[PDB]
């Protein structure tokens, strides 16, 4: 079974660069926004893109942290039903706690494994 | 437009009136762009 | 990666003009592939956003996404031989009006949708 | 468009006095008819804009074609300082033009007690002198309310109304559901003693002033049935149209044995206005206890208004018909325009529907008390800000949240409303208040009797000439509000004189006007 | 062939009325309806004044007469359809103890509430038995519209005919409707309230208001007192006859013409 | 010719709130050699044209054409050790005019001068 879904757990270019990547090939995109990043162009450059951050389950989080909550990521992973977190850089992209919620959820980290990240 | 099967449609922009007089708005429909062409009355 | 645009006239503001070749942005696409230079052209293209002129980027996409080129089966008479109604309207209105509203007076500006309780 | 006036009312009270003309009411079989339209039609829909000029002007069309009117309510609530602050004309005036041009009817102020025409609390002698001067400039019916329904709170303006040899019409407000064994504490046993005692403290006439038009009319029967075997003197009914079946309950208060009731001319009635006059009367026409009133007429004059009534466009509200959330918010119809207008004003015109809600908690949260001008007012504050502040009745009265509570909340609380019987919720006013400390006895009687002779000193050195009692009553009532008309008065001369549309525009390119 | 369709789309009661109550021209709906298996309400439409002795041609047998026609034709209801609310509470208190001494069927009271004063007749009616009445929702009522079905309600709240409907919800949906209604700013009438005059002349709700803005587009603005008149006086110069969509229409070109 | 952009989060019109990395677009020049690289980058890096909000790029055309980046001697410490007017006039004298004209006669309604 091949990966066909791809979300983006970044935003910026280097979410546009693996929309891009990831496009030329067949593959479909998922991207993932803020409150206050409601008009980043990655959100409408994906295939798809759900909020991350805000709303009646949250107070709500702050700009970056919301990029940052694990809590969110996988909630957004599943909601689409994508099956490869490309975390990119910088951001969360070297944590295990990302990739401990990405086996919490089942999901594929694009990178080196969990204990690696330690 | 169905049961489905919603379209999401955003104005962009509109051009003045040609000759011919027909007009040009510039939409996003679920994240494509498309042109559509009116006369202006 | 792979991109090379010719750019120059095409900027917000421009001015567009029916005195000249109607070239708004040459595009070029590289791949180590022949079959990947066509799906990095398609990317590209599908990307651009150009509001206020229309374009061929629609039949940019057509050629290349065909049967006869894709694969290099094709010839020089090759060319030769070979929802939008819901935005009609929403454009038709847009720029002249419904005539039963046209001529009396508008909603507060300013007004809550209805929510179905 | 007649000969002289046949005499009414008036003559019926200048012969009788006040005591035995009550006693006329009660004993006469045709149901009575104030007219409203002066005073509570516009306040209610158009903001108490209306002015002199087109008021006075109809006056001796009422004097001749409807001659067997009670009384024309044209005075008093809002209008007096209204026409002061924002008409820039002087409502002894206006009264006057009114007295001169229907000698034939009674003419009707709505007084609240405690303050008069009140934006505040008066000494008594205050109170006393308002009441007189009102009575010299025209007024022979004083409706008198307490927004409280404290009868203590109107024993002074009673006596002082009778002093004068006048109409004294003491009104209990309705609030709540008599027939809701729910809601216990407004029930019928409140009102018939409400009425009783309002018998002994000397009333000629007991009114039922539902503000809200909250009374129904299966209700309105077991209320005037019981009120009239309580009280012997004549009872009149005032209510209006929020529901938009006011006038239901004004034909039931009718079968019902009610003495007289109010409404206003067609043009300016239903919503928050009173029920419609015009139909009202023939409904009844042929009945028993049949008004005889002239519906050619009514509909002649009514159309008058209906003219009038498009000069003043500006103060039309957004209210589009009947609404029956008026029985869960109970919002009085001379204040759910200013309101809901008000509320737009602060970035609050989409949450209006949620605004109603807290406005009915909060009355609660106060201990549910009468709401009336003004404490009305103080109501639609705590829910103005509990929505500001999205704030919730534990959260109001919350340790841990530092609300700051509006003056008028401050106020009413600390006692310059008076009382409600079962007193003030003590948490909240402890919170509320903020140290300062509160009060329980009559506000009239704690205030330094005011001394005139000195009063009238500054104002007369203020203006630099000698004022009239009435002017002087002006002052006394509004000082800042009369110092301002009375200079802007002698600026630009009797503006009054001018017709609306002049008053408000000016003129035209080359447009002609006549001005008397 | 209309009446078939409107019946496989999904219409259970239809509400069949006249322009000048002639039973004749209603009998092949009526046929129609009954054939298709559906519900009849034959309306009577209400004019004049059955207390009003100045004005016979309009009195109660007239009503209770063609009660029973109706019936005989097969009606289901008797449907009282007061199109211009002109049904007074005393007559209301009236009729409706006479039709359901004169038929069996079930009675309907339809009415309007430009005089302001629809809701008696609508409560009146209640208590004299009649079967069913119809309101709008508060943020459509009121005025050349239904009376307030929220304010109904409410009256009867806890009497012996309580029709059981949850004010909250009605509170609910009204306000929907308020919603709803703020977007058609565009085609919202100039009149401001109740008008008396609707016993003079006996415009309908539909058309009282179109007439107002056909006595305006034709310069008559300050007549709309002498057109009152006339439509009155045509009226009875026609020999006072049911007016209500088409009528009505034909009675106001006069009116105006007369003017 | 040899220059691959990496942007996308910038146009006309845009918003820039400052939350994040304010990484407007990635040059990247390449060439047939290091130098032709420089002079490469140094021509887009000038060509470009931004307006609304504040750049770099004087900042970064300082920084490849100092010749510690041209032949390579730099270290890791070489950097932290190393018209409106003319539309305004006009739009002034449109609306007050000039003083020492504005109350004289004026020019026919003209041949602007030609030069031979
Ligand atoms: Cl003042
Ligand atoms: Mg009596
Ligand atoms: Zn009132
Ligand atoms: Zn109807």
């Amino acid at each position: 079974g091949p990966i066909s879904k791809i979300l983006v757990a970044n935003r910026s270019e280097i979410a546009i660069r693996v929309f891009r990547a990831a496009n030329e090939l067949g593959i479909k995109t998922v991207a993932i926004w803020a409150e206050e990043d409601k008009l980043a162009l990655h959100r409408f450059k994906a295939d798809e893109s759900y909020q991350v951050g805000r709303g009646p389950h949250l107070r709500d989080l702050g700009p970056i942290e919301s990029y940052l909550s694990i809590d969110e990521v996988i909630r957004v992973a599943k909601l689409s039903g994508a099956d490869a977190i490309h975390p990119g850089y910088g951001l969360l992209s070297e944590s295990p706690e990302f990739v401990d919620a990405c086996n919490k959820a089942g999901i594929i980290f694009i990178g080196p494994k969990a204990d690696t990240m330690r | 437009i169905e049961k489905g099967k919603t379209l999401v449609i955003v104005n962009q922009a509109v051009s003045a009136t040609d000759s011919q007089g027909m007009v040009t708005v510039f939409f996003e429909l679920n994240g494509q762009p498309r042109r559509i062409k009116v006369p202006d009355r | 990666f792979g991109i090379r645009l010719d750019g120059g006239t095409s900027y917000s503001g421009a001015i567009i003009t029916r005195y000249y070749d109607p070239l708004l942005v040459k595009v070029t696409a590289w791949a180590p592939n022949p079959l990947e230079a066509i799906s990095r052209m398609d990317r590209a293209l599908r990307e651009f956003r150009i509001r206020g002129v229309a374009t061929n980027l629609t039949f940019l996409e057509a050629i290349i996404g065909h049967p006869k080129f894709r694969d290099n089966s094709y010839t020089t008479r090759f060319i030769d031989t070979t929802a939008t109604k819901l935005l009609t309207y929403l454009a038709d209105v847009t720029v002249n009006g419904h005539p039963e509203a046209k001529d009396r007076p508008k909603p507060l500006e300013n007004a809550a949708r209805p929510v179905v309780p | 468009y007649g000969n002289g006036v046949k005499d009414g009312t008036k003559q019926l009270l200048d012969t009788l006095g006040p005591k035995k003309f009550g006693e006329w009411m009660r004993n006469e079989k045709r149901v009575l008819l104030t007219d409203t339209t002066m005073r509570d039609g516009h306040q209610s829909l158009l903001a108490t804009r209306m002015r002199t000029y087109d008021i006075a002007r109809i006056a001796g069309t009422y004097s001749h074609a409807l001659p067997n009117l009670l009384s024309l309510e044209c005075w008093g609530g809002a209008t007096f300082d209204v026409s002061m602050r924002f008409l820039t004309e002087d409502p002894w005036e206006r009264l006057a033009l009114i007295r001169e041009g229907a000698p034939n009817l009674l003419l009707q102020m709505l007084l609240r007690g405690a303050n008069g025409v009140g934006y505040t609390n008066y000494p008594d002698n205050v109170v006393k002198y308002f009441v007189r001067q009102a009575a010299k400039g025209g007024i022979d019916l004083f409706r008198v309310f307490d927004c409280l329904n404290w009868v203590e709170n109107m024993r002074v303006s009673m006596d002082a109304i009778a002093e004068e040899n006048k109409l004294c019409e003491a009104a209990i407000c309705y609030t709540g559901d008599i027939l809701n064994s729910a809601r216990p504490k407004y029930d019928l046993k409140y009102y018939t003693n409400l009425a009783v005692e309002l018998e002994k403290a000397g009333a000629h006439i007991i009114a039922v002033k539902d503000m809200a038009g909250l009374l129904k009319p299966a209700a309105a029967k077991v209320l005037f049935k019981a009120l009239r075997e309580a009280t012997g003197l004549p009872i009149h009914f005032h209510t209006h149209d929020t529901s938009g079946i006011a006038a239901a309950t004004v034909l039931a208060a009718v079968e019902a044995g009610v003495d007289a009731v109010d409404a206003a001319m067609d043009a300016l009635s239903g919503n928050t206005s009173q029920p419609c006059l015009g139909s009202i009367v023939e409904a009844l026409s042929g009945s028993e206890r049949d008004p005889g009133l002239d519906p050619a007429w009514i509909r002649r004059i009514s159309f008058y208004w209906e003219a009038v009534r498009n000069q003043y466009a500006a103060f039309e509200s957004d209210l589009k018909g009947p609404a029956s959330e008026v029985y869960l918010h109970e919002m009085p119809g001379g204040q759910f325009t200013n309101l809901k207008e008000q509320a737009r004003s602060l970035g609050l015109e989409t949450r209006w529907h949620q605004v109603a809600q807290a406005y009915a908690d909060a009355n609660q949260m106060f201990g549910d008390i009468v709401k009336v001008a003004p404490s009305s007012k103080v109501v639609g504050d705590m829910a103005l800000m509990m929505v500001s502040q999205d704030l919730t009745v534990a959260d109001v009265v919350s340790p841990d949240r530092e609300v700051s509570f509006p003056e008028s909340v401050v106020s009413m609380l600390k006692g310059d409303l008076g009382q409600p019987p079962s007193g003030w919720p003590e948490a909240l006013q402890k919170k509320a208040l903020k140290g300062e400390k509160p009060y329980t006895v009559r506000p009239g009687s704690l205030l330094k009797e005011a001394d005139l002779d000195a009063e009238r000193k500054v104002i007369e050195k203020k203006l630099e000439r000698e004022v009239s009692d009435f002017e002087f009553a002006s002052y006394l009532m509004y000082p800042k509000v009369f110092t301002d008309f009375a200079l802007a008065s002698d600026t630009y001369g009797p503006v009054s004189v001018l017709p609306t549309p002049a008053y408000f525009y000016g003129l035209a390119d080359g447009e002609e006007l006549f001005a008397d």
